[PDB]
This record gives structure tokens, C-alpha cells and sequence, in this order.
């Protein structure tokens, strides 16, 4: 048996003393259940993570949420383990803060649920995969530019309102349909009107059901906001290692996640690095980094936004981030004002996953025609725009008038657009989007209106829209 | 145990032996009255922060305890005054007379206890209400640079709140005294001091008031948006309740971080700036829209605490002295202000026409280098140069002139349908002065219709009053 | 009681007391000291009390040097802060830090009235808050920075803009107009100035009603940190006591901030932002919120304040900002061309330019120059490549006016003759209005630029173009 006394408290840091034999390890969480016994007292129901051994049976710590109210002397329990989070289909259609307490009002996860650590080692080498292998998502534009590894990290770039939570959604259902898989949502320094928005959205599209969700409000402290992602990575590794099934993991704002990793360095009183940035930069966010992988039973594949601190690419947070990259998707305000949804120009991606293995005999030779010809395009636009309208109209207008058609059949009609026009929605396959673009790069299909091409599924389904229209 | 004595004392912070039960953020009373904030619970001492003048402290003085967290009055008695962040009167008037009490730091609403935002907050300025709307249960930082007026923008925007059933915090945080007493007057003479009770922590004070008074404004917002009524809180400068907390943190020897400020910096401003919240239905209705400003140096928004306010709120609004110098004022920069909840916070009329108004002004500024070159370019861009001097020339206003919001409507309405590019560029000021006038004396139909339905009136009807105003118009 | 010296470091001293009777903050101990034998030194020395430590031990700053100080001297406390002599005894004198005359015309009598320099600042009920306009004869001010009477007035500049001759030329047009008391503090700058500038006022007779107080770059920080609390004490008398209007000038108040950074780490503060003290804002606000006019009588203070690098964004100058009701910044670019007095004619924000008073007339002619101005810096990059050509018929006639309007903002100062070969001129608000509205209506389009360069009324610039041979 072994229990503590705060002895120190200095804002969000604790130092607890225990007897000689029983310190706690260096990851475990403490309990703090205080009943006032006077007037002059208060109730608290704080969590503590053990963070370094000072000498002298005194650990120090960091609390997941407010000190205030703390006296010297008080007990501390010491769990035995580092936080510990319910898994499962339990988790499933709920919403969790750090700790996997439920903060939606459906109740509470029963005592015999199986919970596991947030903390643990990656997987070995010998369990890692032997080969790379697509992740299909059933959207043209990214399947063919773009293609997701299983395992791959993909940063998610883009504005604002051009539509990054409807292809988060999306992405969510057509894997969950078309695969089997579930998946987390991870929300770290989450402004908490938006975390609001955001589960309300998701309820309405019931891929509420599939969501099992965390959020890390920007309003807690630094511990709390510096563990979130590891709580929603644990929920999604047991799916994989326990369902042997492919899961999806979104992270919203890594950058967040590092802020707070500084944060709690200074903190700790730990001398800054290079930019004021905590002296574990790299190998905090490795450890992160490196849990998400494909095994020989399953895979976790994480669509992670990341924020530029001052549009500087080579700060150290976007740099040590981008070193952990396989994919990339910007989206565009232009093509969302264009009307071309997904509203996707996603180039970096291109490179290291399309090209060598898989697409690099069939689909590659028609993905490089359709970025040749679109890039074409974009010098034509300035030209075309006074002399092009007509000294294009008939050189150029053999490239424009294809390219244009390229432009409008790499959009596509989303399941989860169906609530704002009346359109069911589409799941194309590879091979039949590589297929399709291949017509269009040999001409088979010129004689249709560009119109005809816009936000549908297969080409088919083109052919018949022109019919339709005339 | 309960007393202690006193062995270090000096820059506003004090250490005391004994308090073995003093509670962190406890309020404590030295011998002479003056209190303190137990702030530091280490081995065998006690940082104490004090609240009030400490060069009546020694050595070897006793400490006692009051076996309290920080509270602060709250009730509909502060309406009027001019208070300190603890509650105490500073107008002279005599005491304030409230009944209860609500601690400094409450809990914000959670995730499960908010609606989406969803009506606006008209602060009476075209540029705001047309491209950078504010909702109730907003956050939106104001970024003023120091030779624009960036402060009369939250002045006039309280201002406006008379007859929209709202109550308001001005919370002045580190100014000059003889200014909060500048603002005192102007916002009495308005009678808008009858509903803006007002926090003031001047420059002289001790740095512990300064760090409390957001919090304390902030604590006073929400007994009314508990009780349900919306409140709008505007803080006049939180980069110097940042420099008190980092003083008294550095004189407590703690940590130093990017700029020597503690690593609870963040965590403090998004403790502050969270507790602006819409709630929902459930739970009663109110609201409480925050609105933070910041005085710039140049431009320069790199500042540390400026980007980390700039992180936590939901959009922020420019001014620039290159603007203002070149006659635009009230010098709003819309390309590079934003807010995220925008659309949702404007009424339908609004809605309707402020769209082609932003589309006309992307134009006109991606265009602006071709306009010296006006002989020259195709009849396309010719109208879309004309439609920008005179976009520009509508959204120009006059300081301390708020318009109702239907006005706005009905004048952008007239400006994108093409009524007013008949005029020169010089005339669309005046113009606009005579059309409100017109509709004041025979619009009341149109002007009803928008306050009644918040929607646009029938277009036909809307365009005989353009063109009828347009045949008296010379 | 009597206390021992213990530490000696430079200015900071640590004094011990006996039988625990500590004095309190801000007291002023003594040590005086006849020499024992050939191996010492006489010692007249004062301390000012600033921290309390453990053991019955005193953190003391030494108003003077601390050569020849040894450890066991005995230590007087005086029982009180540091006072200085108020009243008409004051008038026509030059005093220290300590309230002890530097002039050769006698001392001040044991019995007479002497207060104490530390007090807390008006409260809000009892503050002034109405605003009238300052007529300097300054053509730039006057327009673009008009003064408030009662209120305070800041000059921001770099080293070598022209600062001080603002200050003496400002002292020169306004004191002998007054109709109360001036009181000039010296703080950390050039005892040749404050020479010159005291026989300036003998040889006017301006220094009958003049009180001067002086320390300069060679005191010890403590002195630069308590002489303007002595100025400000010799000025608050005759506001409260006497109900007068006042003047007060003080020149560089950054050396006081300047000289609480040079003990605060011998005081043992951890350093704050760009080195300084944690404490620099509350230190700065405790002697600014003095400054201040109420119902029983005004100071009208002219502030000069240094700008480290012309680097406005350094704490130092960006704290005083928050205090002024009017500032003028000096550049060093127009110092360079030889513009002077050189004010940045924006920054200013013109602001008692508060558009009532000025609104009708004067206003519309302050927005227009400004703007003309505005322009020109706009075009000065655009201009020397393409824009000599382009810009020369459109934008060449507001080049035209601004190189003029510039030329004309210049000034010759009374006080400048040593600089300029030329007596100076005084022009009335009336007369700066008119010539600038006529040169911007064209009436002088055809005159030589350089015939606008220091002069005075618009007049004097027709008579200089004659000379030349226009
Ligand atoms: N595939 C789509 N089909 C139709 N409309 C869409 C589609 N994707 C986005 N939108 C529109 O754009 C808006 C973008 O919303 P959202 O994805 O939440 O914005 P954001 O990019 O900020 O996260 C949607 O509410 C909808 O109006
Ligand atoms: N009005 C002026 N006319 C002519 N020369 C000036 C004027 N003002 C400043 N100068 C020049 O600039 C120098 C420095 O000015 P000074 O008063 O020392 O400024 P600061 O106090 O800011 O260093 C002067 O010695 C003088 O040569
Ligand atoms: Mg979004
Ligand atoms: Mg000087």
C-alpha cells in the first residue's frame, strides 16, 4: 500500500512525497478525492502525471486540470498505471475528454470496461508490414493524385469554408462502408463553441455512430492539451490490434499538440532549444509519429492538420512534422467558388507514394498526363483571359477544352453532400477512375458539354447526364 | 497552522512562515487590513501576492487567514458605477448595495451546454456589420493601430447596445486614470453608463489588480448571462494583465519562457477567453460576446501574446494607418480581417446583398494596379473599377455616426443592384445622406418591413423608392 | 535604532539591524563617518530601503558612490523617506537629488517645510478632464500635434534627432508667456546642457520663478532612479498648495527606467523582456499617474523620451505610450536631408487634432497634408525605377507639393542660431494654416523647392525665391 502528501504547489505543478519504498513510476497517474471538512476548505477531484524523481521520496508532476483550492498535506493515491482509457465498441458514438470520462450527457462507461495505457512503446520491427499498400478511399481526385498509404501520415491543408470537414466526414463513411473500418477523431486545443459545432454536424450524419471522438479543449492546461492525441491513438490501436482492421485517425491541429509539449517544458523548467521550443521536440513527436503504422494484422492511418507559425515552412514544429509525411491534400477557396467540390490540389503526394510501386506502370502514366495538362492550363488562364479568348480558340482550345472536362470530372458528388442538394452520392473505384481519365486524355469524350462532367461518379454516369440534358 | 510571520518582503510580493492550511488562491489579511493572495504553497514558505500598498509590511509582522478563494459582488447595483476588480467603488457616489457574491474563477460552460451562434451583435458601422459580422457569443479581437481610432471602435459599438437589450463591462486594464475618467464621461453622457457598469485597474495600481481585472469584469458578465441576458464585454488591453502576471511570476522566481513569460501564459488568456459562451435553451438562453483590443506599434502582430490571443479568438478586425492617412476611414483592412462565424450573425436582408458587396471589393483590390492605366483596358474591367471606387466610397463612415441596420441593408442593396453607378464617385457620400433622409420621410413601409421580417422588402416596391429618390436626386 | 553594514556591491548595500526595529520601505538611512586613522576615508553617504531580507537584514541603494565603505559602519535610520524643501524657497534655485542647492547662493534653512518623495496618486474623482489647446509658434506641432494644456506631451527619438533643442526651444517660446511656475529635472543626461540651459534662463530672467533640479549620466543609479520623484514633489506643491498652473520639464525620463534595470539584478530579480526589470511597468506607472492636473490646480508636462535603436517596439518606449495624451516622434531620415525640427509628421496621431476644436478650419488642412504625405512614401519606392517616368504627369503634381509641403514643415529655432547662422521665427497657428492651405491650392507651385527650407511664414519663403532671382 502506498500513499502520497502534496508538499509543493506552484501553478498547474504539483510535487507529491511518498514513503522511501513505493515512488511511483515516472508515467503514473494520481488521484486527488478531497471531501471539505470545514467551511474553510474545498472539494477537489484532480488527476496528477508523474513526470520526474527529484530525490528525497518527492516526485514532480503535472496536473490535467485546475489546482486551485490545493492544501500541503493532502493525500494522494497512486494508481499504479499511467492513464488508463476505456476501449472498445463502448467508445463508439461517444464524446471523451482526456481522461476517457464521457463529457456528452449519455451516461457513463461501467466499471468492468476493459481500459488500457496511453503510454506504451511502438510496435517491434518484426511486426511492422513488409510492403506498401493503397488505401482506397472511393474519391477520384485524391485515389488518383494523391493515394493514401495504409500507415501513411497526410496533411490536411486548406482555408477556410472550402469544405475540410465535409471530406473528413466523407472519408470516414466510405472506409467505414466500403472496408469495414472504424475511427477516432482527436481534437487537440480545440476552441470548445467549435467542438460543439463539430458534434452536432457529425451526430446528424450518424458517421456520429463510427466516430468514437476526444476532445482537448484549448481552455485546459498543458498536460491535459499535450495528451489528448495519445488517449485517441490508444482508442484507435486497440481497433487494430484486437478487431485486425484498418482505421482512420484525424488529428486536428498538431501543431497544437507541440505548442503544448513547449508549454509544459517551460513549466518544468527545462532550458528552451532552438525558436524557444521544448529540448524533446523530435523526439516527442516521434513518439507520437511512430504508433501509427500497418502491421501484419491491420493499420491506423492518421489525416492530420498542421498550422505554419508564421507561413515559415522551415520553423521547427512544421519541419520536424513534415519529416514524418507520406501524403499531403491542399484544398482550394478558387475551385470552392468554381463550384468544384471537393475542391482538392494536393501535389507533394504525388511524388513519394503514387510514383514508384503501384501506380508507377498503369496509373501513373495517367495521373502525369492529367497534372501536365491542368498545369498547362493554369499559364494558358493568364493569356487566355484578353488575346487567349480568341488566339487560343483554336490551338489551345484542343488543350482547354479537355483540360476544362479534366478540371470538372475531378469533382464528384460526396454521400454526406446529399443534405445540401439532392444527390445520393458515389464510391468510384481506382481502376475505373484511372480508366475514365484515360478517355478523356484520348478524346472519346469531346463532343460532350464540360457541364456534363460536373460532380458526378463514374463516366458513365457522365454519358448519361448529357443524354438527359440533351 | 491558521497564523504565520512574516520573513521576506518587497516588490509587491511578500514570503510568510506557518499557514500549514492555507489553500492555493486563498485570500489572506496581514496586521494593518491590507490583503493578499496566497499564490505559492512551497516546503516551509508561503508566497503571498499583495492587494494594496505593502511598504506598511516588516519583518517579523503576523499573517492571517480568511479561509476563502477570491469572490466578487455581482447583481444589478453595479449598473451605473465605476468599480475596482475587487468590487469597491471608485465614482464616489457611496457604496454599491449589491447582495451576493460569484467567485473569480468559475468554471466555463462545457461542450454539452452551448447552442451554435446565430444572431448578431450590430455595432452600427457599415465595414463591420457587411463583411466582418459579430454574433452574440463571439470572441473577436479588434487589432488597432495606434494613429487610426481603434479604441472608438468599442466605445461606439457599446455605445449602440441602447436599445438592444444588453447590458456591458468596459474592463480598462493598465490605461491612464484621467483616460478611464475620459471614458467615464463620454459613456454618461450617452446615458449609456445606465446599463455599462465598468472595471477600472489604472497603471499606478498594484500589478495583482491588473491581472485580476479581466477576470473579475468577465465574473460580473455572467451573473446576468446565467440569469439570461446578453452581455457584451469589451478588454481594453489583456498584453498588460499579461506583463502584471509575468512580473509577479518572475518575482516568485518561477520559470522563465519565450519572453520570460511563465508557461501558463497561454492557459491563462484561454481560461479568460472561453467563458464567452452562447448558451443553449436548456439553459436559459444568454450569451456573452468578448471583444479583446490591442493598440499595434507599426503593424507588427508578431508579438508573442498577440499571437496567442490571435490563436484563441474567433476572428480579429485590421486597422491601418496607411489606410487611414489615404482617407479611407474607418480604415478597416477586409481582405485580411476575418470572422469564422460570419453569415451566421447577419439577418437575412444582410445575408442577401453582402455577398456581390465582399465579390465587388475582391475585385476592385486585385485590380487596383491596372487603374492608372484607365484608357487603356477592355469595358470589363472599366465596370469593375467604377463598381470599386464606389464601393469603397459607400463603406467610408464618420466617427461617433452609427446606422440603424436596415439603413445598411437598404443602401448596400442600392449600391450592388446597380442604382448608383450613375453617379460620380465624388457624389456617393452625399447621396447616401440624402437617400436617408428620403427614407425617413417616405420609406416607413420598407423600413418596417426589414425590422419586422429581418428580411428583404418586395423588390419591386424597393426599386420605384431607388429610382423615385434618383428623379430628386441632382 | 543603529544598524552595521554587512555587503558592499557597487550601489546596492546590505545593512543589518539590532533589536529588531527595521525601518520600513523607501526610508533613507545615513552613515556618517570620520576617519579612524591614515587608512580611511570620511563617509557622508545615504541609502534608500528597498527589500526586507531574513535575519533582520536591509537591501538598501546608495544615493552617491560607495568608495570607501568597510563592513561594521554604523547605519542611522532616519525614520522616513527621503524630503526635499517645497515653497517659494524653491524658486530660482538648483538642487540634487537630495534637496540640497547646487548653486553657490547659500543653503536652505534647518526649520523650513520639506516633503517627502514617495505618495500615492490622485484617485479618480479628483482628476481634470477637459482639453485647450497650447500654442508652441511650432509650425509641425501646431498643426499635426497640437499640445493640451494640463495634459502630457511626449517627444520619442533615437540619439542625435533633436531632442533637447526641441525641449530648450519649447521652454523658450512657452515659460516666459506663463503665468506660473516651470520646474526643469535633469535625468541622466549632459551636465553641459544642464549648464547652458540654467544660464539661459539667468540671462532671460525666466529663473525667477524656475525651480531646477539636476542628475546627470555621472550619478550613481540611484540618483537618476530619485530625481525626478524630486522634481515631481517641488511641482505637486505648488499645484495643491498653491493652486497654480505649472510647467513641468523633464529631459530623457528613459534614464530612470534605464537606472532601475542597472540595480535590478544586484537587487536579485530574475530578468524580464530585453533585459529589463520585471517591475518596469509598475515602476513607470507609480511616477507618471502623479503627473497630473486636477481641481485644484494642472501640470502641463513635456516629456522627452529616449528611443533605444529608434526601435519604437523596445519595452521602454512602448510602456510610456500608454501615458501620453500627446506625442511627437522624431526621424532620422529627415534629420539626414537636414529637415529639421525633423517630427514624422503621422505619428503624432495629431491627437488633440480630436476633430472638434481644429474640426472646422484647421482639421481639413491637417488631414490633407497628411494624406499628400502619406502618398509620397507610397510612391518614393515606386518612383525611383519606373515611377520618375509614369508618375511625372499624374502623380508628379502630388510629388510636386509634398517635396514642398515637406520643405515648408521645417523650422528655424531661436535656440538653433548655432546651428542654422540665423536668428529663429515664431509662427502663430492663423499664419500656419493659411500658408499651407495656399500651398496646396497651388498659389507657390512656381517657386524653387529649396526657397521653403527654414523659414517661417509663408511670406519669408516669397522673399527667399526674390533673393534667389525667381
Ligand atoms: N461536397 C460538397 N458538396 C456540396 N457542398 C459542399 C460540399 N463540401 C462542402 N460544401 C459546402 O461548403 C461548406 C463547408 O463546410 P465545412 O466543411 O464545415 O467548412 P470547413 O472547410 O471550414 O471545415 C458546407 O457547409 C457546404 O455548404
Ligand atoms: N532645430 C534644429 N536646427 C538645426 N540643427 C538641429 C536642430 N535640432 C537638432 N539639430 C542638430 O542635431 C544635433 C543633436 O540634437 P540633440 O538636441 O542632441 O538631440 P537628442 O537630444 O535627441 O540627441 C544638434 O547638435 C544639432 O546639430
Ligand atoms: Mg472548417
Ligand atoms: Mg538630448
Amino acid at each position: 500500500m502506498t500513499r502520497g502528501r502534496v508538499i509543493q504547489v506552484m501553478g498547474p505543478v504539483v510535487d507529491v512525497k511518498f514513503e522511501n519504498g513505493h515512488l511511483p513510476a515516472i508515467y503514473n497517474a494520481l488521484k486527488i478525492q478531497h471531501k471539505a471538512r470545514n467551511e474553510n476548505e474545498v472539494d477537489i477531484d484532480l488527476t496528477l502525471e508523474v513526470a520526474l524523481h527529484l530525490g528525497d521520496d518527492t516526485v514532480r508532476t503535472i496536473a490535467m486540470a485546475s489546482t486551485d483550492g490545493l492544501i500541503r498535506g493532502m493525500e494522494v493515491i497512486d494508481t499504479g498505471a499511467p492513464i488508463s482509457v476505456p476501449v472498445g465498441e463502448v467508445t463508439l458514438g461517444r464524446v471523451f475528454n482526456v481522461l476517457g470520462e464521457p463529457i456528452d450527457l449519455e451516461g457513463d462507461i461501467p466499471a468492468d470496461a476493459r481500459r488500457d495505457p496511453i503510454h506504451r512503446p511502438a510496435p517491434k520491427f518484426e511486426e511492422l508490414a513488409t510492403e506498401v499498400e493503397i488505401l482506397e478511399t472511393g474519391i477520384k481526385v485524391v485515389d488518383l493524385l494523391a493515394p493514401y498509404i495504409k500507415g501513411g501520415k497526410i496533411g490536411l491543408f486548406g482555408g477556410a469554408g472550402v469544405g475540410k470537414t465535409v471530406l473528413i466526414q466523407e472519408l470516414i463513411h466510405n472506409i467505414a462502408q466500403e472496408h469495414g473500418g472504424i475511427s477516432v477523431f482527436a481534437g487537440v486545443g480545440e476552441r470548445t463553441r467549435e467542438g460543439n459545432d463539430l458534434y452536432h454536424e457529425m451526430k446528424d450524419s450518424g458517421v456520429i455512430s463510427k466516430t468514437a471522438m476526444v476532445f482537448g479543449q484549448m481552455n485546459e492546461p498543458p498536460g491535459a492539451r499535450m495528451r489528448v492525441a495519445l488517449t485517441g491513438l490508444t482508442m484507435a490501436e486497440y481497433f487494430r490490434d484486437e478487431q485486425g482492421q484498418d482505421v482512420l485517425l484525424f488529428i486536428d491541429n498538431i501543431f497544437r499538440f507541440t505548442q503544448a509539449g513547449s508549454e509544459v517544458s517551460a513549466l518544468l523548467g527545462r532550458m528552451p532549444s532552438a525558436v524557444g521550443y521544448q529540448p524533446t521536440l523530435a523526439t516527442e513527436m516521434g513518439q507520437l509519429q511512430e504508433r501509427i503504422t500497418s502491421t501484419a494484422k491491420g493499420s491506423i492511418t492518421s489525416i492530420q492538420a498542421i498550422y505554419v507559425p508564421a507561413d515559415d515552412y522551415t520553423d521547427p514544429a512544421p519541419a520536424t512534422t513534415f519529416s514524418h509525411l507520406d501524403a499531403t491534400t491542399n484544398l482550394e477557396r478558387k475551385l470552392a467558388e468554381m463550384g468544384i467540390y471537393p475542391a482538392v490540389d494536393p501535389l507533394a503526394s504525388t511524388s513519394r507514394a503514387l510514383a514508384p510501386e503501384i501506380v508507377g506502370e498503369e496509373h501513373y502514366q495517367v495521373a502525369r498526363k492529367v497534372q501536365q495538362t491542368l498545369q498547362r492550363y493554369k499559364e494558358l488562364q493568364d493569356i487566355i483571359a484578353i488575346l487567349g479568348m480568341d488566339e487560343l480558340s483554336d490551338e489551345d482550345k484542343l488543350v482547354v477544352h479537355r483540360a476544362r472536362r479534366i478540371q470538372f470530372f475531378l469533382s464528384q458528388n460526396f454521400h454526406v453532400a446529399e443534405q445540401f442538394t439532392g444527390q445520393p452520392g458515389s464510391y468510384v473505384p481506382v481502376k475505373e477512375t484511372v480508366r475514365g481519365f484515360k478517355e478523356i486524355l484520348e478524346g472519346k469524350y469531346d463532343h460532350l458539354p464540360e457541364d456534363a462532367f460536373r460532380l458526378v461518379g463514374r463516366i458513365e454516369e457522365v454519358v448519361e447526364k448529357a443524354k438527359a440534358m440533351g | 497552522s491558521d497564523v504565520g510571520t512574516v520573513i521576506q518582503v518587497g516588490d509587491g510580493i511578500a514570503r510568510a512562515h506557518g499557514l500549514d492550511n492555507v489553500m492555493s488562491g486563498e485570500l489572506v489579511e496581514f496586521a494593518n487590513g491590507v490583503m493578499g493572495m496566497a499564490l505559492n504553497l512551497e516546503e516551509n514558505n508561503v508566497g503571498i501576492v499583495i492587494l494594496g500598498p505593502y511598504t506598511g509590511i516588516k519583518e517579523g509582522d503576523e499573517v492571517r487567514r480568511t479561509g476563502r478563494i477570491m469572490e466578487v459582488p455581482v447583481g444589478e447595483a453595479l449598473i451605473g458605477r465605476v468599480v475596482n476588480p475587487l468590487g469597491q467603488p471608485v465614482d464616489g457616489l457611496g457604496p454599491v448595495e449589491t447582495t451576493e457574491t460569484r467567485p473569480i474563477e468559475s468554471r466555463a460552460p462545457g461542450v454539452m451546454d452551448r447552442r451554435s451562434v446565430h444572431e448578431p451583435l450590430q455595432t452600427g458601422i457599415k465595414a463591420i456589420d457587411a463583411l466582418v459580422p459579430i454574433g452574440r457569443g463571439q470572441r473577436e479581437l479588434i487589432i488597432g493601430d495606434r494613429q487610426t481610432g481603434a479604441a472608438s471602435v468599442a466605445i461606439d459599438t457599446i455605445i449602440n447596445q441602447k436599445d438592444q437589450n444588453m447590458i456591458s463591462i468596459y474592463v480598462a486594464i493598465g490605461q491612464k486614470e484621467s483616460t478611464v475618467r475620459t471614458v467615464v464621461e463620454t459613456l454618461r453622457k450617452h446615458g449609456a453608463l445606465d446599463y455599462t457598469i465598468v472595471v477600472t485597474a489604472s497603471a499606478s495600481q498594484p500589478a495583482p489588480l491588473l491581472f485580476l481585472a479581466p477576470y473579475a469584469g468577465v465574473a460580473m458578465g455572467e451573473y446576468f448571462m446565467y440569469k439570461g441576458k446578453h452581455v457584451l464585454v469589451v478588454y481594453a488591453a489583456l498584453s498588460k494583465q499579461a506583463a502584471a502576471y509575468r512580473e509577479l511570476s518572475l518575482l516568485l522566481r518561477r520559470p522563465p519562457g519565450r519572453e520570460a513569460y511563465p508557461g501558463d501564459i497561454f492557459y491563462l488568456h484561454s481560461r479568460l477567453l472561453e467563458r464567452a459562451a452562447k448558451l443553449s435553451d436548456a439553459k436559459g438562453g444568454g450569451s456573452l460576446t468578448a471583444l479583446p483590443f490591442v493598440e499595434t506599434q507599426a503593424g507588427d502582430i508578431s508579438a508573442y501574446i498577440p499571437t496567442n490571443v490571435i490563436s484563441i479568438t474567433d476572428g480579429q478586425i485590421f486597422l491601418q494607418s496607411d489606410l487611414f492617412f489615404s482617407g479611407v476611414r474607418p480604415a478597416i483592412n477586409a481582405g485580411l480581417s476575418v470572422s469564422r462565424v460570419g453569415g451566421a450573425a447577419q439577418i437575412k436582408a444582410m445575408k442577401k446583398v453582402a455577398g456581390t458587396l465582399r465579390l465587388d471589393l475582391a475585385a476592385y483590390r486585385e485590380l487596383e494596379a491596372f487603374a492608372q492605366f484607365g484608357s487603356d483596358l477592355d469595358k470589363a474591367t472599366q465596370a469593375k473599377l467604377a463598381r470599386g471606387a464606389r464601393t469603397v466610397e459607400v463603406l467610408k463612415q464618420d466617427l461617433h455616426q452609427p446606422i440603424p441596420v436596415e439603413k445598411q441593408v437598404l443602401i448596400i442593396y442600392a449600391l450592388t443592384r446597380g442604382f448608383l453607378d450613375d453617379i460620380p464617385v465624388e457624389d456617393v457620400r452625399r447621396f447616401e445622406k440624402e437617400f436617408y433622409l428620403f427614407l425617413d420621410q417616405n420609406g416607413q413601409h420598407l423600413l418596417e418591413h426589414i425590422r419586422t421580417t429581418k428580411d428583404l422588402p418586395n423588390e419591386d416596391d424597393l426599386n420605384k423608392a431607388i429610382e423615385a429618390f434618383k428623379k430628386t436626386f441632382v
